[PDB]
């Protein structure tokens, strides 16, 4: 009854800067969850040649690509933030502003949280195949551009997303 | 907003889904990997579904995107039945996809190994990929069916 | 998969570089694997349980008792580990999870471990204690394959024991019971006495059917060799070199086979 | 209102619940029959019939959501909320029966097409044994639509 | 009006139980009769019984399901608040026990498949075994219709 | 009021947990007569008495859940918290003991589908502990029905 | 008011830990019983004391909820949370003790069985350890007891 | 007021807690004893001890619960939340104490139960080790005691 | 005027933690001691000390809950609300340095007894770690001291 | 108001985080060091790769929560909820971020350790690599800068 | 009113973390050390070092906690919420911090004194990095300590 009415109210601001950070937060760990993975893959193999160690500097270079793209999330976010007076800080406008704003973050760094590690087990996969056949390169790197599209893509949902908010 | 954010999840369900098939494109990869030691036409033939996969993450991507722009929430004002309606339609249809992602690595998985050996049923595997595709485009229509059932 | 990812990554490469690497002399490559496996010390857990099958026989010579130490410096030290008569088997029994079986199917020692039949025994007991070694990795399909190829061996051992050892005198159903989930029960090669008619039962075995076809060398074969082609075909499923799962012993079990053909070519 | 919200939270709860448990059952099927296209092309023919038939079970589970989004009218007169509740359950009760079915189907159909490699005609009776179950997923997957239709009079 | 909505969710319940108890049986049953057709082909079509036991609790669990779903409408019963919880619960403890019936019915579906591999005999009697095993779901969907008949019974 | 709401789900919960045990003791006597009669036949025949004697329990689940919903009546009292509470209590007790001497049965009867394998002497004493489940479950069961009846308020 | 509720909940833990606990008593006790008799038939009579003792234990906790219900008559005294409050936590205390006394003798008992079929002096040592456990329950009894004193002790 | 709550519940948890620990370490006693007169009689004889102190543990929890109980006296005590308080808080420690008192007692049973087949000079030794744990649990009860006795100061 | 039983139950809590750490040291540094038996009889010297240590942890408990319960005196000086508080706080902090310490000590002795059977030379070595171990008991019952110390001035 | 309380606790959260992960990397790292020094002791004493990672997260979760810590000041602004709950967040974002940063290079930099004692071009490699995974912490550290500077606002 | 006491449960929190943290690391070291001195009764004595950097972190948090008691004083303002919050804040971070310190430092002590055994060599660079696993916890502590000093929050 009572709780029903008060789990209502909330404050819009703390969910917009939730948005702004916790996705830039959540990119860079699945970054470093990958690069992780990279490594103990350049590390398996680096016993033959570093092929295999350039093809984990490309699949580095994307979670670099992926750092980047968060970055530019959270610049936008600073700037895409409404006037959002301190006083006026309880309009239902600013709460909608502040839910999609929060949407944006959500599906902004959870779909590159999950690009980053499924790039990272796929180069994990394609240093061991490079390690194991010679020739097999342009194929372990055209994974590695599937993975750098989809953080790519994730990074134009962010943008297409910064214009969102409502808030007054 | 309560309408706003059932609405906001009701798209971010069906993206999380393009994210969870994500995961899919991740074992098709690693099995592509395996599959193109043996030669790099294996190699190639099972780099294509990869890049399939990713192309279908972007699709998912370029939905959101429209979503995005149909986001504006002053044409269409939404009731606690509108916003329900919306996000358990965006739950259901990701979790067919995220169902159909799955579906599809392990497929592309099993394919990888068939082109790592003779071609064989290579036919057979990629209706297989294709069957898992399909559940996956059904999902994503059925979500612009539910992006559509909205208003008074 | 992704637990491969997350953590062991580079052990599993390194293990599955080794595998690949490899496609008296025998002894000599038997003991570079030993090396490489001491050099990189899940398919950790299956490397150790091959490790102690190949330290199960080496006690089975050691608990036995003419130069033994020599005979055992001779084995590759993954066969002859280092860690390690009654006092032989029990002192083995420590650190080998194989050598408490054999030691207790072996109740006269060196005596109940005669080379002519009951040391065959002995070694079929301390397979069984590695293969619930093997089975202690909680399951898996590299699990599975252990588990074929231990059924293989009991198969083998049953038709070795209706072809020869009945002259050896060895219970029937001590027999079955010396041949060793699947290689727990083998009542259907069991069931004929005659070795021509238990041939054609331990051949009808999944794991010696489609793959012994003919058998003129094999399943006619006493000790353990019905199952040889069946070894060369488990052998060829690790050629499948899946990854993301246990394939060590895999790796072992293919250095093993690669020593034994260079062996078996000798000169030219 | 409260019940076009909770007959859509049952109607999609239907469509989610039974899209997971035929997802399930599919690959299950679908290893099995891997292996036995795999270990023979013949059979692969035969085998590859069930892994297609969950996955049209699946995409029948999921187009049962689209008709009973018209189960629940929010443009009509608004009943009691109970109405809506019920419209609910009964989304529900579809979801789980086709989930359950449809993952038993699949459970089934991987040892069977598995073990049709030694026999071919196994994988016939795989397939009749997978239908046997799919076709309850399927029917009850719609006959949770059709009652969450049907239920909405409220006197 | 809390009556209704709480007499559908137990319906719902009463489904999805019945369909989860027939989904183990059914996926036990097959995978006993995957390894059996192996041996005997010919024992395969025996071992097809405890299926169709399932098949048939499923069955009875969804047809208790629309005979619940059935009287929603306020006009039509006396539905007072305890009552609709009554079939609610009729509904719950119905489909639970078929639910743990096919559980218990695909346990010793794959017994009996293992039996078929022995002697037939042991089959046989696997069969009386399943038999009275199945007679649970039955009694569980006449013990759910007699507590919503009471249920119905309302003022 | 809503009591009687409460009391129908404890009904409810008695009859789905006693059938809950009821039945996978019965699944774990079956498999265990399923291994004695590839076994021996002779055992075969004793082996099905614990699968009986544990659906026993269902069915005393069965008809004490079929009472308690016979016991709420509008017409026989008005709603009121303290006989809801009561029997809803009396039923969730009855089912739990139904369950756990339903989940002895079943290990109980594996060990004596093993002891029969074993001895015939060993069958009778398994057949002695099936009768002491039984009683326990008797008593569990005689319990609830009190503290049904106990339904005064 | 509510005192009934809380005095009718503890009752029923009672019953239902006291009866969790002698399963558990009891399903020891007949795996030792069937190992004895597997290893020697003839001392199997024997070895079915610590089973009588754990199903002693369960019956006098499940007596003693049974009087402490029997206390609850809400015509007697008016209503008092004091006396429900008592009530509940006597039920509770004694069906927690019974579980423990019943889950701990019966793998003592188990121990003590398998002993005995090893020597014969290991049986009295096993009767005197569960000579020592039914000090646990003897102490819930007693509990159960001063909280049921106490309950009359309201005002 | 909310003093038979928490009295109530705490008298309760005292005795529960303490007669859990109090069996954990009397059935890994017992399993040790049985093991030792399997070895040896005399050692069976000699590994009484455990099961002593598993007894005492058990009548200190009893007693504090007893003293708890004792000190409810709502005639003559006003409804105060501290009076309840300090009884809740008595009962607490006496259950916390009683059962870490339990799983150490069994843990030194079983170490003293291999000792005696080791040496009967080991035995001997860990007898103070298992006297030193059961002053632990005495100095838990004493500030029991404590505890208990400052329920004086409401009234 | 509800801190009361706040600070009742951290005094409750204190003792119990404390008593639950020193029992869960007693009992490893036992089971090791055992372990250590027949091989090594003459160390039952060098197996005492980890029970020592454990009593005197589970002495230094006791003290505190004596120290906290003597602070509660409702008589004189109304406990108001920050007496309560900070008796739970107290009594916390105690029965947590207890329990780490127990745990500790536990694993130290369990080592030092394995060490015993061979090599005694290192006694000196494995008291050491013993007593550099129950420094952290000591070490929290200053802590619970000072903590306790500060209550009364929260009166005014 | 409560805008403080938000502030300090998501500042204590940020410092709190960072070490864990700063932690947990330099565990992992240490023990493949010493793993990887006793074959050779010569290539240990290069093994200092994994301290001055180490150090280098501490230095950043250090620095962070001082620059939280100084935006702290109530006589300069009176603050908001908004103000303050932005804040918080901001920070405990960045040590998040600095945390899987160092948890992940130190699990890299476990195997570089056996890496570089295999040989000296692995150990570049794996020096590399953990340059990366710094520049990733770093960029992780101006992220929470700048969070930390629209908190000013 | 009460921050200032969740300020001081705070504050106690932190000494418990920190305590928590520093015993694990001197369990692991305490392992070692005896390892080292089965080993060699030499590399033993020089062992110790680790244990002494935990007792020291320990310290260091016991400094930290009677630092933030002292800061509470009833004296210096009256009844404030921020006092009680950036104390626990403090608190919380400075324990958090000393106990992830103090178990990365011990799993690195106990490789080390492993390591130090068969080769002294390496024993300088375990030390080195040991001290800047200290040194870690030592800036977590300065950090909180700055949050401390920070205690003029109005006025």
């Amino acid at each position: 009854s009572s709780w029903s009415r008060a789990l209502v109210k909330i404050s819009p601001y703390t969910f917009s800067a939730i948005g702004i950070a916790v996705a830039i937060g959540v990119s860079v760990l699945g970054a470093a969850w990958g690069i992780y993975i990279t490594g103990s893959s350049l590390i398996g193999a680096a016993i033959k040649a570093p092929r295999i160690t350039s093809k984990n500097l490309i699949s580095v270079i994307f979670c670099e690509a992926v750092a980047i793209y968060g970055v530019i999330v959270a610049i936008i976010l600073q700037t895409k933030l409404e006037s959002v007076p301190a006083s006026q800080i309880y309009a239902p406008e600013s709460l909608r502003a502040g839910y999609a704003i929060f949407a944006s973050g959500i599906i902004v760094g959870f779909a590159n949280l999950v690009c980053g590690l499924c790039v990272g087990i796929i180069g994990s996969s394609c240093a061991l195949s490079d390690a194991q056949n010679s020739s097999l390169f342009v194929k372990i790197l055209v994974i590695e551009i599937f993975g750098s599209a989809l953080g790519l893509f994730g990074v134009i949902v962010g943008i297409i997303m910064s214009a969102q908010a409502s808030w007054p | 907003t309560a309408p706003f954010f059932g609405f906001l999840g009701a798209a971010a369900a069906l993206v999380f889904s393009c994210m969870g098939a994500a995961y899919g494109t991740a074992k098709s990869g690693v099995g592509v990997a395996s599959m193109g030691v043996m030669r790099p036409e294996l190699v190639m033939k099972s780099i294509v579904p990869v890049v399939m996969a990713g192309v279908l993450g972007i699709y998912g991507l370029i939905i959101a995107v429209i979503i995005s722009t149909g986001i504006n929430p002053k044409a269409k004002s939404y009731y606690l039945f509108d916003g329900y309606a919306h996000l358990s339609s965006g739950l259901a249809c990701g979790l067919a996809g995220l169902s159909a992602g799955m579906a599809i690595g392990i497929v592309g998985d099993a394919g990888v190994r068939a082109n790592a050996q003779q071609p064989k049923l290579f036919v057979g595997m990629i209706l297989i990929l294709i069957f898992a595709e399909a559940l996956a485009l059904y999902g994503l229509i059925v979500g612009i069916i539910l992006s559509s059932r909205a208003g008074q | 998969a992704m637990t491969f990812n997350i953590h062991g990554g580079y052990l599993e490469a390194i293990v599955r570089g080794y595998r690949a690497g490899l496609l008296t002399i025998v002894e000599k490559c038997t003991l570079k694997l030993v090396d490489e496996y001491k050099h990189m010390l899940p398919l950790s857990t299956f490397l150790e349980y091959i490790t102690y099958g190949h330290m199960i026989d080496n006690v089975v010579l050691i608990v036995t008792g003419r130069d033994v130490q020599e005979l055992l410096e001779k084995c590759h030290p993954l066969g002859m580990f280092d860690s390690i008569m009654r006092e032989l088997y029990r002192l083995v029994l420590v650190d080998t999870p194989l050598a408490p079986y054999f030691s207790e199917c072996i109740t006269s020692e060196d005596l109940d471990d005669m080379n002519i039949e009951i040391m065959r025994n002995t070694l079929y007991k301390a397979y069984l204690e590695d293969f619930y070694k093997f089975c202690q990795k909680l399951g898996g399909a590299t699990a599975e394959i252990m588990s074929d190829l231990l059924a293989f061996e009991a198969d083998r051992r049953a038709v070795n024991i209706t072809i020869n050892s009945i002259g050896t005198e060895l219970t029937r159903d001590d027999r079955r019971k010396l041949y060793s989930l699947y290689p727990y029960g083998h009542e259907e090669l069991a069931v004929c006495e005659d070795i021509d008619q238990v041939r054609g039962v331990m051949e009808k075995y999944p794991p010696y059917q489609s793959i012994f076809s003919k058998l003129s060398y094999g399943e006619s074969q006493m000790l353990d060799k019905a199952f040889y082609e069946e070894e060369v075909k488990r052998l060829c499923l690790a050629f499948e070199q899946q990854f993301h799962y246990g394939v060590f012993f895999a790796y072992m079990r293919l250095r093993e086979q690669e020593i034994r053909n260079l062996m078996w070519i000798s000169e030219c």
